[PDB]
């Protein structure tokens, strides 16, 4: 839970802390998750390109980003034979279902 | 006037300067022809403060020094090949070994820790006679930083060692962390005669040491098994 | 005392080359030299959110809201021309010889009991089953894979070559020989003759492969599909990516070797769903499963070890098998 | 009382450069100048399971499990184009000569001690012998590692360029001279005799090595494979990198070195297995083994220590084995691992 609300504290605080939206060269990826991640369509931005970020919120932004924290965890055959490990993984998809659900509800 | 500690010395540069209005000096860290840090410090230090400035640098180099020359690891395996039972740090390989994958032909086997693994089945019994072998002493990893011709067991090839060699084991600085009068103690000498071998030049009323005192002294300190 | 090698590789046999493609008219298949070869080309497609969506959903406003979106992407795609009934493709490929001997070894004694098994393997019977069941996998047109169904007549033409010049020839007709079953026939025992002595290492094979098949006028061929980046936006084929030699298309030659080895007959679990490609745990991707299950003492990997260390000698389909896996050649290794 | 020197190095002799690959048709051999060059590609590849497991694995759900996700993987493929059947291959090789001094050292005492050792080498035997098995290693084409295995034919012209033009030249078919044994030859003789001046410091060699090898239209061919670096990959990377000079397909040069230098027959195992590469502690990486193991008296440095401090001068064709690795060049005394 520190941990996710780390990670939102910080999408926030770079996103607030972003003066403008900047078309970024080869941002692989970047552009994918900064559609719903990244700060409001400016003068920088398409403004076509806003109203589709608005029309869909990005919830493969957070699946990417549940996969990014799925594979900094150190995960084993023992959390997978094990019970508590399963409790583990349940606890971990009620906080990325919380997560996703506090950006998609900001998101749009 | 340089400080000693063990195998490193610290000396200052018979210069100083004067940086924000307060008289200074630079100090050097060797490890023996090797210099390894400067630092510019102010006079009013007295040498302890002097030591713990670099004491960080000289425990990094021994954590370092410790990992790299660690001796290798054989482990006790049953019939199927994981759930190892016993593991043991070796000095040696057992000379018998040639890449093996375990199966159900023997119910235990004596494999290594690196990947593309060697081993050998064992019945608990010849096993116990390798671990009494082929066994290390817990400080091992100083053999590492020894020239080799000073640690051999052929008395053709051997020569004695020099007082910088001789101050990586004995001496509150050294890595065993032993004093010169329980090292003598441990040989049945007085200090001064074993004082006598650590001088610094023969000239310099200094003798070198036998054969058989350097080994059975590193044998006594855990450093070689040394049979 | 002996026991198993810890690195164990080995090279493979019989390499195909890549098979290109190209098209034109029947009965022109004397004169197919210089037929121009199919290209690939660029399409929009504009569909619907067909996929079964997650049920219990008792809200239609989000679904005709996620009807108005054209989810437009950019496909691949090649096709016949509008003047051509027949596709043509070609291949290369040799056969080695020498399966027995490994590449990589740790053991020595090891290597020496696995050369003189293969050598009692071979001096009891030679190479000939298993170049039969080779040549006739490539009498059918089963690498064809997915341009075989719904055919009208496939004919493929072999070359042996020996010098620059063609040596011998065959001239099959593909739908007589099943994909189900093995016969026997006086061109298919010479063609597998051939491979068994190329197999031997008694003298070396180079063969090119050319098929035809008349599906009919500017209809849609299948060469093989690439990966696709997620890294871009969707557009750039953000679909599917063809596979292609310098403009034109081609199959990878990975699809032709798996075709090839398609002659696994003594799986146990079955006999009614034909022969399977041979490796260890044998297993097929479309059905999701696996055959030669390890628990059943019947994998490539216990029945070698048996065979090699406490000379339990298996059946002689099971040895064919294992002889089959070490003709496919892999790693073999901890 | 003469002890050996702490520091001792010597750089190489017989410099080749990397090879590169090109394609054409046998028969345009002799006008083989502007045969275009081989390039590398990508394609995808689509693996199964195909290996060892461990012994808490083989659950068959979890096999099965296993099988329902794919790997994905992107490799690097070179072959030749697809109305081709011979591989061109070309570099150059310069012998250096003057192969007793070192490049290091600390006693004069030993110095000029091994360099009087040399030169009574020198003085009975030429450098007839190791030229020849030199030449021998140069006639059949033992530098293509993979791409002669299953060839049809293949045949290798040598053009001595002294000045900016050819001198002299040879032709030979590789698959005649055996990869097993050193026969003699009139054309053979004359290539080691122009080695053997070379070494010998008497004059200055350049060679120029082409080699034509036929395989088969569209067949693959195979350059040196590089080294990929990746920490924490994300499974979609490539996993196959080859070794390619300005956009054309090549090998390493120190593969060129390691197959011309194939010609240790006096190792102490066998002699059914067939010449290796000269190497202190003499081992070949395949099969994992050391031959001349220092155990027994037949490694580099125990030869060469009873031969200079104490002049027990060994077999003589443990005197070619020694005088080939000074040849190969490397890095000797108290650096030890």
């Amino acid at each position: 839970g520190q941990i996710c609300d780390e990670a939102l504290q910080y999408a926030a605080r770079l996103r607030e802390l972003e003066p403008g939206w900047s078309a970024t060269p080869g941002c692989q990826l970047h552009d994918a998750e900064q559609l719903w991640l990244d700060p409001l369509r400016a003068q920088t931005d398409e403004t076509f390109l806003q109203r589709r970020l608005r029309g869909d919120w990005p919830a493969e932004v957070g699946n990417r980003f549940a996969n990014w924290l799925n594979r900094a965890v150190s995960s084993d055959s023992q959390i997978l034979g094990s019970p508590e490990a399963a409790q583990w993984s349940q606890e971990l998809s009620k906080e990325l279902t919380m997560f996703k659900e506090i950006l998609e509800d900001e998101r749009d | 006037n340089a400080i000693h500690i063990g195998p490193f010395s610290i000396t200052p540069a018979a210069r100083g300067l004067h940086y924000g209005g307060l008289p200074h000096h630079q100090w050097t860290l060797y490890y023996g022809p090797r210099e390894m840090a400067i630092k510019t410090l102010p006079d009013s230090y007295t040498s302890s403060e002097v030591r713990d400035e670099f004491s960080d640098i000289i425990a990094e180099f021994v954590i370092d020094a410790r990992h790299r020359y660690a001796p290798d690891v054989l482990e006790l395996v049953n019939s199927d090949g994981d759930a190892v039972l016993a593991r043991v740090a070796v000095s040696r390989l057992p000379e018998a070994l040639s890449g093996c994958i375990p199966d159900d032909r023997f119910p235990y086997w004596l494999l290594t820790a690196s990947r593309p693994r060697l081993g050998l089945p064992v019945t608990l019994n010849e096993y116990t006679a390798l671990a009494v072998e082929l066994s290390a002493p817990p400080l091992a990893w100083i053999t590492g930083l020894l020239p080799g011709e000073v640690l051999t067991h052929d008395a053709e090839e051997w020569r004695p060692p020099t007082s910088w060699e001789l101050r990586h084991v004995v001496g509150e600085g050294s890595f065993t962390g032993v004093s010169g009068a329980a090292a003598a103690a441990l040989l049945g000498m007085s200090a001064t005669n074993f004082r006598k071998y650590t001088a610094g030049d023969s000239a310099a009323n200094r003798q070198k040491i036998s054969f058989a005192a350097w080994h059975y002294l590193l044998d006594r300190l855990g450093v070689k098994r040394a049979s | 005392i002996l026991s198993t090698a810890s690195v164990l590789a080995f090279e493979r046999k019989l390499d195909p080359s890549d098979a290109l493609m190209s098209a034109g008219a029947w009965a022109q298949r004397d004169a197919s030299q210089e037929w121009p070869a199919v290209t690939v080309r660029e399409k929009s497609v504009r569909g619907t959110i067909s996929n079964r969506l997650k049920t219990k959903d008792r809200d239609p406003a989000k679904l005709d809201a996620s009807i108005q979106s054209p989810n437009l992407q950019t496909v691949d795609v090649a096709n016949l021309p509008s003047d051509a009934d027949t596709l043509k493709v070609r291949f290369t490929l040799r056969v080695l010889g020498g399966a027995g001997t490994p590449s990589a070894c740790n053991d020595a004694a090891y290597r020496d009991k696995l050369l003189q098994t293969v050598a009692t393997y071979v001096n009891e019977q030679g190479f000939a089953e298993l170049a039969r069941r080779y040549a006739h996998n490539l009498a059918n047109a089963r690498f064809l894979w997915r341009n075989r169904v719904g055919a009208e007549a496939v004919e493929v033409r072999i070359n042996h070559i020996r010098q620059g010049e063609v040596a011998r020839t065959w001239r099959f007709d593909a739908l007589a020989i099943g994909l189900r079953d093995f016969k026997a026939d006086a061109e298919l025992d010479a063609l597998a003759e051939l491979i068994a002595s190329g197999l031997s290492g008694s003298g070396h094979v180079l063969l090119e492969v050319v098929a035809f098949a008349r599906i009919g006028d500017g209809q849609e061929v299948f060469p093989s599909q690439e990966l696709i980046l997620d890294k871009g936006d969707k557009k750039g084929q953000k679909s599917k990516t063809l596979y292609s030699v310098r403009d034109a298309a081609a199959i990878h030659s990975q699809k032709i070797g798996n075709a090839l080895r398609t002659i696994d007959t003594w799986y146990p679990d079955e006999d009614g769903l034909g022969p399977i490609a041979v490796e260890p745990y044998g297993s097929v991707t479309s059905q999701g499963k696996a055959y030669r299950q390890p628990k059943q003492k019947l994998d490539f990997y216990t029945l070698l070890d048996n065979w090699v260390l406490r000379d339990e000698a298996p059946a002689v389909e099971q040895q064919h098998y294992v002889i089959a896996n070490l003709i496919r050649g892999g790693v073999f290794g901890e």
